[PDB]
């Protein structure tokens, strides 16, 4: 019940170098795989079953 | 990166004959028209 994502994954966590102001990650098949916290601001990582 | 983001429900069957199968076939004609 996140700030406009309602996903359902089992995301661990994103190694990545995202960039600051930026929040929602996308692919090649317009997917979100990136969520903003709200807390610790650390961008989480969408993954199906 | 596109192959691994197929989980939509579209999937890829293996064929049934192995490549080492296909090789075997072709050795046992080449062997039969040479000999």
């Amino acid at each position: 019940n996140f700030n406009g994502l309602t996903g359902t994954g089992v995301l661990t966590e994103s190694n990545k170098k995202f960039l600051p102001f930026q929040q929602f990650g996308r692919d090649i098949a317009d997917t979100t795989d990136a969520v903003r916290d709200p807390q610790t601001l650390e961008i989480l990582d969408i993954t199906p079953c | 990166l596109i192959c691994a983001q197929k989980f939509n429900g579209l999937t890829v069957l293996p064929p049934l004959l192995t490549d080492e199968m296909i090789a075997q076939y072709t050795s046992a004609l080449l062997a039969g028209t040479i000999t």
